[PDB]
RNA sequence: AUCGGCUCA
DNA sequence: CGCCGCGTCTGTTGAGCCGATG
DNA sequence: TCGAACTCAGACGCGGCG
């Protein structure tokens, strides 16, 4: 037990041992960047793969070149914190190794003539704070993971696009990384067909010609011929014997002397059986068996040279006298039939128009370039730089495995470019699943769906600007000098920062960071979309991938997703999952050796998981023996049964490993529906920090985790004890072990105060130890905005008890009572950030300051002399923030004004004014004024007043650590000077200066005072060169876009509280919106005088099946009981044995928990602190399915005197009477949700009006007015109103002369109206008849 | 001209402008080069070229992506043509002519109050200060507290009370217009008459959700008002809230009474066997509310009582008769709202909805239409205050598991285990096996549910005066899915029983179904297994919206033009009508 | 908003709409197919007249 | 004003 | 007359928020 | 002007070729 352990224990109901404790929640992120930038030596990942695939660029005519060496990443110049204040990017330069060498044109290889060595700076790169957020112009950002298909083959078969043949088709498809696709097909009559990047279909062959191999070669390759022998009268054929198999007989199949098989008769297996047993394969026959064959090899007059019959081609009977005659005693043919060998080829090639290559090559080339002319160079060009260049086509490291498994090799890797023989071999396999032999592929299988993260897409961003780059890098080196001609003058930075900060910044997937809880957080972070560049869209994703697959068990959650137009698109990564090396998911399982389940753990992929057998967590084990019942459940090929003891092979790891992490925190998650389960996880990340927030009564276990890798909570860096705890730092002394030798080793922790989140709510950070007392590493120091000791706490829990009520909670609405308000326990912050920018005009440049003409003098006491708002000052709704006036036109004058304007004494150049105001609506309490200015401007009081200020701080900060630095360094340099005698009454009467000119001895003290000095001096100029540096970074001016001189920069702070018409809801799916607060009288009180604070209903338990929150109730007052046992035990003042035996007994309650705490080692004082933290209700714990049951939560109401049943009498409170029957009373635990009132209510009469089409604008934020679109239009003619819509048409929207008059006539007492036309209507008329269209209007 | 083609400013000296004014410049430059290349005679292919860039600029003004490919702007979008201000969901005819933004308006977040009259709706102050104002100038300025529009706006800011008093004047018999949206009917904006009241959320009478299809779980609301003298009166005489009780699709009422009344109505109007007052008698309904308030008599106890009904069947009015009836004490107290022209066996049984339905229609027919709506809003109230005085809730001991479980589904595992076997000896094919275990299972789970309904019913067992009788019972999930309410059999029999097999996301059914329920908490798998169909439900619910509402607009812009012009056609015959009960029964 | 404006064109020019919508309403008058009329506008070809 | 992204019924 | 192949044109409604660019 | 774009899909009418 840790230290944070000992203040308040949380008991456990968990039944199963645990193997494998969860891993570091968001390690994704951090390994793949961490990859990115990392050198690798020898094995390329990151930024080294990336030069050396540019490895050195020579000249145009190989004269010269330059070679890559090395690279390093300087340091940042600002720190995060500064770098968001500021508001600028947070990154590093790149410096990279060059080496220059000249080699001359005279010699083969005079490479002796220069090598000039250097370093060149190029691009900027950012980097990943602590957490695995980036920091992009001062706004956190995030990055999210990507699922695309993987690079490789595929086979798949449409069920009939022509559906009216009513026939399957079959297809193939080559995908690389980089590069152009490729599609194979059949057609509704069996005829192959090819398409490159869905051109045009062409009938197939015609690449396999384009190859420059004809007929001959490679439609031997293709078949495997039938052998006959025309023997000087007659044909012979050799039968290899299983040939003849499932076939009919002609004639009396027989051999050259015996009768083998009568006529009409199929060859069964007998027939098979005797033709082997008879060891005989060349047999006479007909030589009609020739009639309707064809020719295998091509055969010629080998007297002329003419083509008796080219290769694959037709035959006929005279043809067998030609190939007797020409000196032919052999005829090669096809073993055809459409079922087994069907001529699928044959009929491609009597389809295609071509027979050379050069034809094949014309046609391909005119085809993707129509028009330019196709000489030579071109077409071959064509046909190579396409699928055969590594430079335009590449498939992977991971392609090639996946092509190569797919095939049925062995090897797994090689080149990664087509060849020949891989086209060959696709044709082969996809005619052969079209003959019945193995089956297609599918693709939600997530054995070929691969994800792809921050590391890889940086990767190729910056790999595509170091293309770019080369480009240039090749035009210059070519022309000019060489020997003069240093490297760094020829490459240009800017394409590769533009493309980095381009993708870094505005790409599809770069997004805010939802920041409302630490849930927000690492539940945006771990998340896996499907959308983005190279994938699906909401509207192209058909039915099929939005579903559920069977493979999903163990790496996405099934129960986690959005509800809008993307359902199954967007969908988190489970708990425990990994990433493979290449890229596919992994999930942990254990080892079970001779039905003893071991406790090694391996790591199984998508498609090893269907081979073997996996048991499940639930099947009870027998106690380190083997299961203990027969037919184990067990699930195997993606389906469930059951099996023996010994068939099965893994046991699971842990009871949840299936779901998410937003989802694995709701307690009694077993009991409630699925749809409502997700409503619930996917409204808990949307709740609202409270003032003093509360923990759960009842978790599931897995609160601490989330809330301490979350990195919102301030954790020890080393152990120690408390040194100074504040309101907003505290410091922290090192224990001696953890201490090396160089510093004296403090900490010094800095909260974070107020600050704002990017949904405009508060961060602030809270101190958690007291003074003096000790801190072992690991442990927390601060709690967050939405934790308590360490545990996530994330709404407030009340006490509920759910009944009808006059009507008040009709449907799914509350009724919260009037004690809820007054405690203040569901208010909130919220600031709001208010900027001003001053710019230089053509006529001149702009300023900030209180003298504003024409305003009275009343608003402008809340400004100082600079005029910016003072510190403090309560503002509301249309007041001055800060002072500013505009420079306009100066007219030329007369004497006469001079003169009076000279005594009168106020202008030069009438100025127009523009200063900030705040927008109608908005109040609050200003609390931050900052200050921005360029270098160059004078600085006004005020930033000189706010940087010297800051400037203060920061010299005490430096000067206390290298204070209490020297505390320690001192009481060395006091302990070190008392050596060399005693002056013990004189050591400290006289001031501790006087301790270096004291009586000195020769042999060995003059080096002693030497480094007193010594020392000293070195100690002085570390601190005074330390503060130089500092100041010099404060007071450094800033960089601002063009045109801006500074910019002011205030802030505002709220305090909202509840009322009518604003939201709650469960963490379990009941949501609702509070419709009466009512006062503390009319709440129903229980026998004892205690109100309600709730009052649910209860018509929503039987419809919608979420059980969870009646067991959940009757947990809630089941543990606050026993707090107030506690209580009362301890007001009263009783002892400590009696708490001792009473704690002990509450701990041992389950029925095979596994907590065993055993605290008669705990100390007095401890045990009575711990006491003193559960006087407000016992905590308690509930994993996700392993959970509690019936018999224990009753044992738990029956130790604290509380019906067993779960509910009680409640009395009225208007009235006095009894309510008829029992009922339920409990703790819920509730939530605020940020779908607050004070957003939604709007309303206007009058105001702004659009430009181009007259009528008004719309939304809250620029007062606008509602919409009326067409559907409420229908519903004003169904019923016959006629008036009502021609006044919303014309008087209350677009006619001006009409709106004008309506108003004076509503003002007046006279309810009329006089309507024109819409002018839009004319609008509309101006742009037809600009396109050349005579509309116009007849008239009377 | 220029205004239909704005240059607007920005902050900082930046100008953003529309497209058109990008493709005039292409076209003007184009023109005027031509036209010096054409003056100086210069030799044919350059006269070519430019005349063809010429076509090119033009028949990219017209329409930008027709001819060839699209010409883009700097962010490789393209261009905004003349063609396609007009097109499209954003063009004129659509986005801009039809629908316009309107002013006198506002939106909020929707509450429910039950102590209105379903004539009547809530406003928050505030809200109906900003949409009533010129009014509010007019009544100020002719009372003759303010001299000018000033001295009105200032104090109309400052909110000094008399302010409050003309406003209260202003708004009375002034209705307003609600609406929701999507108005997928015309019953989907109505016109009610304001109340005002404190806060920030529009209330809303509980009758008329039905209508609307609202819920209070965080939906939005509109408001408009309704400006001049002939449109006052047609938002009181066409589209009020008390006017339209029968839906146009079908005569079917359209405020059935929905889910918390109707338990109010089910709990008095019931009756048990034993509880007091047992069989004395009394003299009229009043009696039995002072007997029933003082505690001497319970709501439900059976009892004999003296009533006197009316009923018109003569010439149009009204003639009384008396007598003793056999009823319960609450029934006698329902009998206090009845209007005077029904018979008293509309009272006389435990009122599940359906009674409450053909109790209202019955109302509607005899007597009118003012009659059923005081009786409508009457049946309301007193449905919710009886429903809250008796205090109902659910607690995990109602959840009643059936006795006989265990032996019912250890046989049915039996079973299968032995065609298994004979599986396995090859004595039966692949597909019977896979049919008969369906077969069995469903079985099975047939008569779980029936014992399981068997047990909850009635077995309710109590005695008086004598030995033992059973009673139907009064257990909290057996009154909410029997009168009504909330809930079905199915949906009791997923929280008892077995829940059944479930489908795999291909269709088929897979073979070992569920085996626990909702009160024994399920597996890891099964529950895996459930997820299946739930997210195949919710991805087709988001996904129908689309072609629904896409029909809806191809109908009514087909039939849109047809209107009933003549009285008479004066045709001859038409078709004919006969009955379709043909296949099966009616 | 109501006044407008005008340039004169050096060289005629072809609407798009009375030539590149459906059934061309120009091919269709001449008669010739469309491809023609295209070659022709698009500077590919001669025309006797 | 356009575009992308998250969210509500 | 009868395949067979090609370029247009459609795909819910109100609201709320914040970056990006000109 | 090299640079993408991808496997939306369902229906209808027209331009070629037999
Ligand atoms: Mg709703």
């Amino acid at each position: 037990y840790s230290y944070t352990e000992k203040k308040r224990i949380r008991k456990d109901f968990g039944k199963r041992p645990q193997v494998l404790d969860v891993p570091y929640l968001l390690s994704i992120q951090l390994d793949s960047f961490q990859k990115f930038i990392e050198q690798d030596p020898e094995g390329q990942y990151g930024l080294e793969a990336a030069f050396r695939s540019v490895f050195p660029i020579q000249s145009y005519s190989g004269n010269s070149e330059l070679q890559y060496v090395s690279y390093r990443l300087g340091e940042p110049v600002f720190d995060v914190q500064e770098c968001q204040i500021r508001g600028v990017t947070y990154s590093a330069p790149l410096r990279v190794k060059l080496r220059l060498v000249i080699y001359e044109r005279e010699a083969p290889e005079g490479t002796v003539k220069d090598i000039k060595e250097q370093e060149v700076y190029m691009g900027e790169i950012p980097l990943m704070t602590d957490n695995g957020t980036f920091v992009i112009n001062g706004t956190e950002r995030v990055i999210v993971s990507q699922l695309h298909r993987s690079p490789g083959v595929f086979f798949d078969s449409d069920k009939g696009k022509t559906h009216s043949s009513g026939k399957v088709l079959y297809n193939a498809r080559i995908i690389p990384y980089r590069g152009s696709w490729l599609d194979f097909e059949f057609d509704p009559k069996d005829n192959l067909f090819v398409r490159i990047d869905r051109r045009r279909k062409l009938p197939a062959t015609i690449i396999l010609r384009a190859l420059n191999y004809t007929t001959e070669q490679i439609l031997d390759l293709f078949f495997e011929k039938v052998i006959f022998e025309i023997r000087d009268n007659k044909l012979q054929m050799e039968l290899v014997p299983e040939r003849l198999r499932g076939e009919t007989a002609s004639f009396d199949i027989e051999a050259n002397g015996k009768v083998y098989v009568e006529k009409g008769r199929r060859i069964t297996a007998r027939h098979i059986r005797q033709l082997e047993k008879d060891d005989v394969k060349l047999i006479e026959v007909p030589v009609e068996y020739i009639a309707g064959k064809v020719v295998a090899k091509d055969y010629i007059d080998e007297s002329t040279g003419e083509l008796i019959c080219a290769a694959n081609m037709e035959l006929s009977l005279d043809l067998l006298a030609k190939l007797s005659q020409s000196g032919h005693k052999r005829i090669e043919t096809l073993f055809t039939n459409d079922l087994d060998h069907g001529p699928y080829i044959s009929e491609t090639l009597r389809v295609d128009p071509t027979n050379d290559r050069l034809s094949a090559l014309v046609e391909i080339y005119r085809m993707m370039r129509p028009g330019e002319p196709p000489t030579r160079e071109a077409a071959e060009s064509l046909f190579e730089n396409l699928f055969f260049s590594e430079d335009r086509y590449d498939l992977s490291a991971v392609g090639r495995m996946k092509f190569n498994r797919s095939l049925l090799r062995e090897e797994i890797e090689g080149s990664g470019i087509l060849s020949k023989d891989d086209i060959i071999d696709v044709m082969k396999k996809l005619i052969d699943i079209r003959n019945g032999k193995g089956e297609v592929d599918d693709i939600d299988h997530l054995g070929n769906r691969r994800i792809r993260s921050v590391g890889e897409m940086a990767e190729n961003q910056f790999r595509v600007g170091l293309v770019r780059v080369e480009r240039a890098v090749k035009e210059r080196l070519s022309l000019g000098d060489l020997d003069t001609l240093m490297p760094q003058d020829m490459i240009n930075a800017k394409p590769i920062s533009a493309a980095v900060k381009e993708f870094f910044g505005s790409s599809q997937l770069s997004q805010f960071m939802d920041q409302n809880n630490p849930l927000s957080e690492i539940t945006h972070k771990r998340r896996i979309s499907a959308l983005g560049p190279g994938g699906l869209t909401r509207e192209r994703a058909g039915f099929e991938v939005r579903d559920v697959h069977p493979t999903h068990y163990g790496r996405v959650c099934p129960i986690e997703t959005p509800e809008g137009p993307n359902i199954g698109l967007i969908n988190s990564l489970s708990v425990y999952a990994q990433t493979n090396e290449y890229g596919f998911l992994e999930t942990p399982y254990r080892k079970v050796t001779d039905g003893v389940v071991t406790d090694e753990i391996h790591y199984l992929s998508a498609i090893e998981e269907g081979n073997y057998v996996i048991a499940q967590a639930n099947s009870n084990l027998d106690e380190e023996g083997h299961f203990v019942e027969d037919l184990v459940t067990c699930r195997s090929k993606g389906e469930s049964s059951l099996f023996s003891r010994d068939q099965v092979d893994y046991m699971d790891v842990s009871t949840q490993q299936v779901v998410s992490v937003g989802a694995s925190l709701i307690p009694f998650l077993e009991h409630d529906d699925a749809n409502r389960a997700l409503m619930g996880a996917n409204m808990q990340r949307q709740a609202v920090p409270t003032l003093r927030a509360d923990k759960p009564l009842v978790g599931t276990g897995m609160e601490r985790a989330v809330a301490v890798d979350s990195g919102v909570t301030a954790v020890a860096k080393r152990g120690g004890v408390v040194q100074y705890v504040d309101a907003s730092r505290i410091v922290i002394k090192v224990n001696e072990d953890e201490m090396y030798p160089g510093e004296a080793g403090i900490d010094i922790y800095n909260l974070t105060k107020y600050t704002r989140s990017n949904q405009n709510t508060c961060i602030n950070q809270m101190p958690c130890v007291s003074l003096g007392e000790p801190v072992e590493r690991g442990d927390v120091l601060a709690d967050g905005p939405s934790t308590d000791l360490g545990e996530l706490a994330l709404g407030q829990n009340m006490r509920v008890a759910f009944m009808p009520w006059n009507g008040y909670n009709f449907e799914d609405s509350i009724l919260v009572s009037e004690r809820v308000v007054q405690e203040d326990r569901f208010t909130t912050i919220h600031i709001q950030e208010l900027a001003c920018v001053s710019r230089d005009t053509k006529l001149g440049p702009e300023e900030i300051t209180a003298d504003i003409p024409n305003v009275g003098e009343a608003a402008l006491s809340k400004l100082d002399e600079s005029g910016i708002v003072y510190i403090g000052a309560e503002v509301t709704g249309g007041d001055i923030l800060v002072g500013k006036v505009t420079p306009k036109g100066e007219t030329q004058l007369t004497p006469e004004e001079k003169l009076l304007r000279a005594i009168f004494g106020e202008k030069a150049s009438d100025v127009k004014d523009s200063s900030l105001r705040v927008p109608n609506g908005v109040s609050g309490t200003v609390i931050d004024v900052q200050v921005f200015t360029r270098d160059g401007v004078e600085k006004d009081k005020r930033a000189l007043e706010i940087e010297e200020m800051q400037l203060k701080q920061a010299k005490k900060d430096l000067s206390e650590e290298l204070q209490i630095l020297e505390a320690g360094l001192f009481s060395r340099i006091r302990a070190v000077l008392v050596a060399g005698g005693v002056e013990a009454e004189k050591l400290d009467k006289l001031p501790r200066d006087r301790w270096l000119e004291l009586g000195l001895t020769d042999e060995e003290k003059q080096n002693q005072l030497e480094q007193l000095a010594e020392q000293y001096d070195e100690l002085k100029h570390e601190f005074e060169k330390k503060l130089e540096a500092k100041r010099r970074k404060i007071t450094q001016g800033d960089d601002l876009a063009p045109g801006v001189l500074k910019i002011v920069k205030v802030y505002l702070a709220v305090k909202r509280r509840i009322q009518p018409g604003d939201k709650m809801a469960g963490r379990h799916g009941n949501k609702g919106v509070i419709s009466k607060i009512n006062p503390i009288e009319d709440m129903p009180y229980d026998e004892n005088g205690t109100p309600v604070d709730i009052v649910l209903n209860p018509l929503g338990v039987p419809s919608r099946m979420n059980i969870g929150q009646i067991l959940e109730t009757h947990l809630g007052m089941a543990a606050k009981g026993i707090g107030d046992k506690i209580n009362a035990m301890l007001k009263q003042q009783q002892e400590v044995a009696k708490l001792r035996e009473f704690i002990q007994r509450a701990y041992d309650l389950g029925a095979d928990v596994r907590q065993k705490v055993d605290l008669s080692t705990f100390s007095d004082e401890e045990v009575m602190r711990l006491a003193e933290n559960l006087r407000k209700g016992m905590p308690i714990a509930t994993p996700v399915f392993d959970g509690a049951k019936e018999a224990e939560i009753k044992e738990l109401l029956k130790l604290g005197d509380l019906p067993t049943s779960g509910q009680i009498r409640l009395y009225d409170g208007r009235t006095g009477e009894q309510f008829e029957r029992p009922v339920t009373v409990g703790y819920m635990y509730m939530l605020k949700l940020n779908h607050l009132v004070d957003d939604k209510m709007h309303a206007r009469s009058t105001g702004s009006y659009s430009l181009v089409t007259q009528q008004p604008l719309g939304g809250k934020a620029q007062f606008g007015g509602q919409r009326f679109g067409e559907m409420e239009v229908w519903a004003l003619e169904a019923y016959g109103a006629a008036y009502t819509l021609q006044e919303m048409l014309t008087v209350k929207s677009d006619d001006v002369n009409g709106r004008t008059k309506m108003y004076k006539n509503i003002v007046d007492g006279n309810h009329q109206m006089e309507p024109g036309m819409p002018e839009s209507f004319n609008v509309l008329l101006k742009e037809i008849r600009s396109l050349g269209i005579n509309i116009e209007l007849e008239d009377e | 001209p220029p205004d239909l083609r704005p240059l607007v400013p920005l902050d900082g000296g930046r100008f953003a402008t529309s497209d058109l004014n990008d493709l005039y410049r292409r076209v003007i430059n184009r023109n005027n080069r031509l036209k010096r290349l054409l003056d100086l005679a210069a030799p044919d292919i350059i006269v070519r070229n430019e005349k063809r860039m010429l076509q090119e600029a033009v028949d990219a003004l017209l329409d930008n992506g027709r001819r060839g490919r699209a010409i883009t702007g700097s962010n490789k979008r393209p261009l905004k043509s003349l063609a396609d201000m007009i097109k499209g969901k954003q063009g004129r005819f659509r986005q801009n002519l039809l629908g316009k933004r309107v002013d006198y308006s506002g939106r909020s977040v929707i509450t429910v109050g039950p102590y209105l009259r379903l004539h009547q709706c809530g406003l928050p102050k505030k809200m109906a200060l900003e949409l009533f104002k010129p009014f509010i100038y007019g009544k100020l300025e002719l009372r003759g507290l303010a001299t000018t529009i000033k001295a009105a706006k200032k104090m109309v800011e400052r909110e000094e009370a008399v302010v409050w008093d003309i406003l209260d004047e202003v708004i009375r018999e002034h209705p307003v217009l609600l609406n929701r949206a999507p108005t997928l009917h015309r019953l989907g904006i109505q016109a009610f008459e304001p109340v005002l009241i404190e806060g920030k959320a529009i209330q809303l009478h509980p009758l008329v959700c039905a209508a609307y299809n609202a819920d209070f779980d965080g939906d939005q609301m509109a408001v408009h008002v309704p400006l001049t003298l002939e449109a006052q009166l047609e938002a009181r005489a066409l589209m009020m809230s008390t006017n339209n009780i029968l839906s146009p699709a079908n005569g079917e009422p359209i405020i059935v009474p929905s889910q918390d009344v109707v338990l109010g109505l089910y709990y008095m109007t019931r009756d048990c066997v034993n509880a007091k007052g047992e069989g004395m008698v009394l003299t009229g309904p009043k009696e039995a509310e002072r007997l029933y308030r003082s505690g001497l008599a319970s709501l439900h106890a059976r009892v004999k009582v003296r009533i006197t009904e009316y009923e018109k069947d003569a010439n149009g009015e009204l003639v009384a008769k008396t007598s003793l009836k056999d009823t319960t004490v609450g029934r006698a107290i329902l009998w206090m709202i009845v209007p005077k022209g029904l018979p008293y066996s509309i009272v006389n049984q435990a009122l599940g909805k359906k009674a409450i339905s053909k109790m209202l229609n019955t109302c509607y027919r005899i007597l009118g239409l003012k009659p059923t709506v005081i009786f409508a809003d009457q049946i309301m109230y007193t449905g919710f205050a009886y429903a809250a005085r008796s205090g109902a809730s659910v607690g995990i001991d109602d959840m009643v598991i059936p006795e006989k479980k265990h032996e019912i589904i250890s046989e049915a595992e039996a079973e299968v285990a032995e065609i298994q076997e004979q599986f396995q000896s090859g004595l039966v094919t692949a597909g019977e096996r896979y049919n008969k275990v369906i077969d069995i299972w469903a079985a099975a789970n047939d008569r779980v549910s029936k014992a399981m309904m068997d047990n909850l019913q009635t077995e309710t067992v109590i005695n008086r005066d004598g030995q033992e009788e059973k009673q139907v019972s009064f257990n909290s999930i057996y009154m909410m899915a029997d009168s009504g309410a909330r809930g079905s059999a199915a949906q009791i029999r997923q929280l008892a029983g077995m829940r059944g097999l479930m489908a795999k996301p291909d269709g088929s059914i897979i073979e070992t179904p569920i085996t626990a329920n909702f009160r024994e908490g399920l597996n890891v798998l099964q529950y895996f297994i459930s997820t299946h169909g739930a997210r195949k439900g919710l991805a087709d619910t988001a996904l129908k919206t689309a072609n629904s509402g896409y029909l809806t607009r191809r109908l009514v812009d087909v039939a849109q033009d047809l209107v009933v012009t003549e009285d008479d056609c004066g045709t001859h015959e038409g078709i004919m009508m006969t009955p379709v009960i043909e296949g099966g029964d009616v | 908003r109501e006044r407008m404006g005008h340039i004169e064109l050096a060289s005629p020019t072809a609407h798009i709409w009375f030539l590149k919508s459906l059934p061309s309403r120009i091919g269709l008058l001449l008669d010739m197919p469309l491809r023609d009329i295209e070659r022709v506008l698009y500077f590919e070809s001669y025309v006797v007249i």
